């Protein structure tokens, strides 16, 4: 990469990281979509 | 007969004079490659897709178009035909755009799937590409006309079955465009079929654009609930998640169309629902809490009372198995204030006589008919693939429609005698033109709309309505078995509650104010807490938070119509069965189980188990509830005339005004649809333009 | 020589599937529909088997579809209707059975579109 | 013995059912003049055989096979059905 | 048709044509069909009962002399009252050629062992009765050869699910590995790939 | 007629002779299961729990069905004889590790959907 | 453009985020939440929009054959721009 550098991008990392596995860093997965059902709020006021 | 001779291939077939190379070639089971052709509408021959070769023929013909000649033989799979087909394909392909990745059509297109069958592998087109714009047509089909074939299926179903002729082709040549010219809606009861028969990507469905691959879905082939037609559908799920509602072919009750609140509101299934049980807190405020406690209330407040202080209405949305359910739980108590919301005249015959409460004639008897009258009905709005059945026969058997009400568009030519109800009797006693224009006809029919019947003289109207009929009976003479009566209804649910034998309307709520109301998906507003004594104790079993909901004590969550195997009569008395698409969120139970439940901790258990038995026991009370395509019924019409002469209720000088003036009012007439944020954008589209 | 027993086909003790997979399952024999978005009819022609549809439910790490049912993705495929009735009564499912849809022959006519006195003519090409 | 409602299941064109046909033909205007307030539903049946379903207080009911009746023996069982027997 | 299409060879469908009618010839009383197909591969179905004399044959006659048995597989077909058909695949090294053999049987019929005929059939017919549930009659050592001990049903039948309905995991209080109802944390998609518009027309069916 | 081949067995006299065998086989053969396993039931378990399996299978009619049953059966003892099953196998009879399934209406419907 | 949830939960491009009463945030105890920075959306809004002088103009996203399938987009409409249904590029005819 002295004589070929690579092409630079905004959106890649300046900043490689290593495998931090076993580090508070660590990835946890999850969904990432959003609440399918929703449900029906009551009417927060007495009804008699 | 006088059928014809022809040869597929050389193999013998006799058709009958006017068949086309294509159907012949079908009678055998091969099927013609085609674009611009559909057997439901009229042919076009523009696509040129299904041109094949006839033996000792030089050239080529259209198998769409063409009549076949006696001793044709058609040459399906020959070179010519072949490279016809290749040449067709390749043309088709030059300018279409490279979008089948980000396109919706991508795993069933007709484009790509005949490009796969019958067109070359590559390209030899090497010059630049045509785009069009996009046309803006509302907010339910989604337009993007790079894609766009030119097959003129959207403007000829427009044309003639929508009856709305918005739709053109501007331009020539390599420039035509299909579309509007100018900034306008097609906003039509029957618009989402656009999208079906489309063969392309280039009109796509807006609410389900870029959620599901067609592959990954599992068709669920159901019933719709919307209205009383009880059209044939299949509901797209993926993942445990309703994608899409698409029509399900039945020849004789939707063919292969739905309306576009059957295809549209799946999305309020979504939203605004019930998931768990509730009871009020000591403030009273509705709080959660489980299936248990609630049950134990209820069957608490069971246990306290009896007879008449026990009362239940049924909803729009209700099944045959939890409307039996709940009777026989009821009736366990020694009540019978079994009522529905939607009314029907008691008086004479009532319930007991099923064809007084029928659309005798059914669906497909209006083909047959040469004249049909219509009183105080848009059947347009209330029941939409009957009106497409009534304007198929205008068109095709030049059928003559009168309207009796307010004059709304029902996208045909109709002669319309007025809104006034002694119109009826006027017709009746025979000093009316339409009188003798009914007493001459070959199959007359009336229909009587239950929106009519919701008005309290809506007994005079009936009797009256009979009255008329009757004089035709003996007037014209006897036909054989054409059916003259008939009602036509807009509540899923109605008829099989009227089978079961629930009283029409909350009159009998009225008469005696109960202690315990049950409400089953009751959301019409009919009875109110201003309509009932002090500290009343009422359930509310349902699936979505409407008007019923809030002022129940106890919530019990139901299943909707996608979530259970349930069955449904429709306005013709035919009974069918919904499927499990999608099992119901939360907590949330089937109606009938919740049902039983309660009466077993009420200590008088029902009989039934399982959904069979409980199928079993809707056989014991009803057997036509159990035979699930049959439309054949007896003709009692005599029994119920002679009856409903018995009183003589007065008319009103009221003008028979239907609930749905506009479209507007077509798109909301459900708790599912209330909660629909697609028929929110559409009623907000029609109400201002922009 | 031959045996002769006179009762009816039941495999079912045989096969090693669970009694609750047995005795609580529906299944449907039906010829499927037709794709509304396209009209190829060649998915057609055969009759298949399907089982009734169980619960599916949110996986709490992921958000996956999770299903508790073996059964969730089995679909046969018979030349008849006759062969997939004697099959689910050999293996003791209870059946529904719905009968073919066919689409009714049409009498199609291209000159009607230019009716002298009728209104099947049309006002656009 | 409080009577609530009764449901008559007769079979559109099958030979046992006749008699219940010319019944409802002939006998059941009158039947449902007499007693306005009864429910009496008239049902269609498969071909197993017809039947009379009366409904009593709190749920009890019974039923009475019709098969190859005449109009004389349901109008006999109707009869006997509305009033203090059996 | 030139380089993209797969070349044909008259000569050899000419000579297992002749071949298939010799043994249809030789042995009237079993064979119900011969074929030969377009790529050149003989097929010979029979009637179960000649499983042993039509094997024999094709071993022992100077002019089959087919002594290697390549395998030997079953098929399910669940339309057919007959459900699963018997496929033996015969290699003669003295002629340079292969054959085919076909048979059927239900759930409930016995087939006849060929292990008199070929040693190696054993393993197969285990095989089969492990995966589809095929008794074979008169096998010297019959039982599961490729499933667990215990393990109840037949996979490879059609109406099997593909998960099964059992699963494994190890149980900390009984200290042991303990078998349970399976349940999938994603369930399998089943994806329906078939297009609408036909492939091949050379074999359409009649439309009934 | 109906002209069937049959396994072993040419009417239900036969088949119940086979499963007589096939029972003294599994009654004899249970406490050596016990002891050989090391497992911590009783023979009485063991046999009430043969006895079950057996008994799972008394409606049965077809001698075709019962001869394939008695065959499975040989095997599953062979298997057992000769220690090829595990004490896994062995005790996979039991299901002690499955809670229990409720059977009245009411539980299966507070737990759930299924029939 | 990534945001933060009243919890202090980061909101991902897809807009999802734990509510504040939902058990699952404890998988992110003594861990971290993944979450990437560089929205899509917002970097394809900084582009500008390219004037041509054609009705039609081509767009592939660059690079050739390393890019996206060749598409053509019409540029009549004056009200609003034409956009690549792949790239997210505009383009739009001089006007004013
Ligand atoms: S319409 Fe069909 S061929 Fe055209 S882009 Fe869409 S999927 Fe591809
Ligand atoms: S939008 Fe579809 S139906 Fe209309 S002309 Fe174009 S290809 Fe044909
Ligand atoms: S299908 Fe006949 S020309 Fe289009
Ligand atoms: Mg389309
Ligand atoms: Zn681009």
């Amino acid at each position: 990469p002295t004589t070929k550098p690579p092409t630079a991008r905004k959106y890649i990392w300046t900043n490689h990281k290593f495998n931090v596995s076993g580090t508070p860093q660590q990835y946890v997965p999850y969904s990432t979509t959003r609440k399918k059902i929703q449900e029906w709020v009551p009417p927060s006021t007495p009804y008699k | 007969s006088n059928l014809i001779e022809v040869f597929v291939d050389g193999q013998s077939v006799m058709v009958e004079p006017g068949t086309t190379v294509l159907q012949a070639c079908e009678k055998v089971g091969m099927q013609i490659p085609r674009f611009c052709y559909h057997e439901r509408l009229s042919v076009a021959g523009n696509c040129r897709m299904c041109l094949v070769e006839i033996e000792k023929a030089p050239k080529v013909v259209a198998a769409c178009a063409m009549p076949v000649m006696k001793g044709w033989n058609i040459l399906t799979n020959s070179e010519k035909s072949k490279k016809a087909r290749e040449g067709v394909m390749e043309f088709l392909l030059a300018n279409h755009p490279l979008d089948c990745p980000i396109c919706d059509q991508g795993g069933e297109c007709d484009l790509q799937d005949q490009s796969m069958m019958f067109g070359s592998d590559r390209s030899r087109f090497l010059e630049g590409k045509r785009a069009v714009e996009d046309k803006n047509i509302g907010p339910l089909v989604k337009t993007i006309m790079t894609r766009c074939i030119q097959c003129t299926r959207c403007i000829r179903f427009a044309s003639e079955i929508a009856g709305v002729d918005d739709l053109g082709t501007t331009g020539r040549g390599n420039d035509m465009q299909v579309g509007t010219y100018i900034e306008k809606m097609f906003m039509s009861e029957l618009s989402g079929n656009i999208i079906d028969i489309c063969p392309v990507g280039a009109l796509t469905s807006k609410p389900y654009a870029f959620t599901a691959r067609p592959w990954e879905t599992r068709k669920t082939e159901s019933i719709d609930v919307m209205d009383a037609v009880g059209s044939n559908i299949v509901v797209s799920t993926r993942t445990g998640e309703v994608m899409r509602i698409l029509p399900r072919m039945h020849e004789d009750i939707n063919e292969e169309w739905i309306s576009d609140k059957t295809r549209f509101a799946y999305d309020g299934l979504k939203r605004q629902r019930l998931t768990q049980p509730m009871i009020r807190n000591e403030k009273g405020l509705l709080t959660y809490t489980t299936w248990e406690d609630a049950l134990s209330r209820v069957a608490g407040m069971l246990q306290s009372f009896q007879g008449n202080d026990v009362a239940a209405i049924a909803g729009g949305l209700v099944d045959a198995e939890a409307l039996v359910a709940l009777k026989d739980l009821l009736n366990r108590v020694d009540s019978d204030s079994l009522c529905t919301e939607e009314v029907f005249p008691t008086a004479g015959a009532g319930t007991d006589l099923r064809s007084n409460y029928l659309l005798n004639t059914t669906i497909a008897g209006v083909e047959e008919a040469d004249v049909i009258l219509l009183v105080g009905t848009n059947p347009r709005f209330e029941a939409p693939l009957f009106n497409a059945r009534i304007r198929k026969s205008w068109l095709h058997n030049d059928l003559k429609v009168a309207l009796i009400g307010s004059p709304v568009d029902l996208t045909y030519r109709y002669d319309h005698l007025g809104d006034s109800p002694k119109i009826l009797q006027d017709i009746a006693s025979g000093n009316h033109p339409f009188s003798q224009i009914l007493k001459e006809a070959k199959k007359p029919m009336v229909v009587l709309g239950s929106s009519a019947l919701q008005r309290s003289d809506g007994t005079a109207i009936l009797a009256a309505v009979s009255n008329i009929a009757q004089n035709i009976r003996l007037s014209s003479g006897v036909t054989g078995d054409w059916k003259v009566m008939n009602i036509l209804h807009r509540i899923a649910s109605q008829v099989a509650a009227l089978d079961l034998g629930y009283k029409p309307g909350v009159e009998a709520i009225r008469k005696n104010p109960p202690k315990v109301l049950f409400l089953l998906g009751a959301d019409g507003g009919c009875i109110t807490r201003q309509d009932l004594p002090k500290d009343c104790f009422i359930i509310y079993q349902g699936h979505h938070g409407d008007v019923g909901a809030p002022m129940a004590d106890v919530i019990l969550p139901g299943a909707a119509y996608t979530e259970k195997s349930a069955t449904y009569v429709n306005t013709e008395g035919r009974a069918q069965q919904t499927k499990v698409a999608v099992t119901p969120p939360g907590l949330a139970r089937e109606d009938w189980k919740i049902i039983r439940a309660l009466s077993e901790i009420a200590g008088m258990t029902l009989p039934y188990d399982t959904l069979d038995q409980v199928r079993s026991r809707l056989e014991e009370v009803s057997p036509n509830l159990v035979r699930y395509d049959d439309v054949e019924g007896a003709n009692y019409f005599q029994q119920a005339n002679e009856l409903s002469k018995l009183v003589n209720q007065q008319l009103l000088a009221d003008p028979l005004v239907p609930p749905q003036l506009t479209i507007k009012d077509f798109y909301m007439t459900d708790s599912i649809s209330r909660a629909s944020q697609t028929m929110a954008k559409c009623v907000k589209a029609v109400t201002e333009g922009i | 020589q031959l045996i002769a027993v006179d009762e009816k086909l039941d495999i079912t003790t045989l096969t090693g599937v669970p009694e609750e997979h047995i005795k609580t399952r529906k299944v449907r024999i039906f010829v499927p529909a037709r794709n509304n978005m396209q009209s190829g009819v060649n998915n057609t022609k055969k009759w298949k088997m399907e089982f009734d549809t169980r619960e599916r439910w949110e996986n709490p790490l992921m958000g996956w579809s999770s299903t508790a049912d073996p059964l969730s993705n089995l679909v046969l495929t018979f030349s008849t209707k006759e062969d997939a009735v004697a099959f689910a009564e050999k293996n003791g499912w209870s059946f529904d059975v719905e009968e073919r849809k066919v689409p009714k022959p049409k009498s199609k006519s291209y000159g009607a579109n230019f009716s002298w006195n009728k209104r099947t003519r049309v006002s656009t090409k | 013995l409080g009577l609530r409602e009764i449901r008559i299941h007769l079979c559109q064109r099958s030979p046992g059912s006749q008699g219940v046909r010319d019944f409802i033909e002939k006998r059941y205007v009158e039947l449902k003049k007499a007693n306005p307030d009864l429910p009496i539903l008239i049902r269609e049946c498969s071909d197993v055989q017809p039947k009379l379903w009366a409904r009593y207080a709190f749920g009890q009911e019974k039923n009475v096979s019709l098969n190859n009746f005449s109009a004389d023996q349901v109008t006999r069982t109707l009869e006997n059905v509305l009033s203090g027997k059996a | 048709t030139r380089p993209t299409i797969r070349p044909r060879n008259d000569v050899v469908h000419k000579q297992l044509s002749a071949f298939g009618q010799y043994v249809a010839e030789i042995l009237p009383k079993y064979v119900q069909q011969v074929q030969v197909s377009c790529f050149n591969e003989l097929e010979i179905f029979i009637h179960p009962d000649g499983v042993i004399p039509v094997l024999t044959f094709l071993r022992d006659h100077t002019n089959a002399q087919f002594k290697s048995l390549a395998d030997l597989t079953a098929v399910d077909v669940p339309t057919r009252q007959n459900r699963f058909e018997i496929v033996y695949n015969l290699l003669s090294l003295r002629f340079n050629s292969r054959i085919r053999v076909k048979t059927y049987t239900d759930e409930l019929t016995p087939i006849e062992s060929s292990v008199t005929v070929y040693k190696a059939a054993n393993w197969y017919e285990r095989e089969i009765w492990d995966m589809f549930g095929v008794f074979f009659a008169n096998h010297p050592d019959l039982r599961r050869i490729l499933t667990d001990y215990g393990f109840e049903g037949h996979p490879f039948r059609k109406d099997f699910p593909l998960s099964g309905y059992v699963e494994l995991r190890y149980d900390d209080e009984v200290k042991r590995v303990v078998a349970e109802p399976v349940e999938l944390a994603q369930e399998f998609r089943k994806f329906d790939l078939n297009s609408p518009w036909e492939a091949f027309p050379a074999y359409r069916q009649p439309p009934e | 007629g109906t002209s069937v081949k049959p396994i072993f067995s040419r009417d239900m006299n036969e088949a119940k002779r086979r499963v007589r065998e096939l029972y003294r086989a599994w009654y004899r053969e249970v406490p050596n299961t016990v002891h050989l396993f090391q497992l911590d039931i009783s023979v009485k378990q063991g046999r009430d729990k043969v006895r079950e399996m057996f008994m799972k299978n008394a409606h049965v009619t077809d001698p075709r069905v019962v001869d394939l049953l008695v065959i499975k059966g040989k095997m599953e003892l062979e298997e057992t004889i000769n220690v090829w099953k595990q004490r896994t196998h062995i005790m996979r009879f039991f299901h002690e590790t499955e809670a229990p399934r409720p059977t009245d209406f009411l539980s299966k419907f507070y737990v759930g959907h299924d029939p | 453009g990534v945001r933060t949830s009243p919890t202090g939960e980061k909101v991902t491009h897809t807009g999802q985020a734990y509510d504040d009463g939902d058990y699952r945030r404890v998988r992110f105890s003594d861990r971290q939440k993944e979450v990437n920075e560089n929205f899509a959306i917002d970097l394809i809004a900084e582009q500008p929009v390219s004037e041509v002088g054609s009705r039609v103009i081509s767009c592939d996203g660059g690079g050739g054959a390393l890019g996206h399938p060749r598409v053509y987009i019409n540029l009549d409409k004056e009200t609003k721009t034409g956009t690549c249904g792949y790239c997210g590029l505009q383009f739009r005819q001089p006007h004013h």
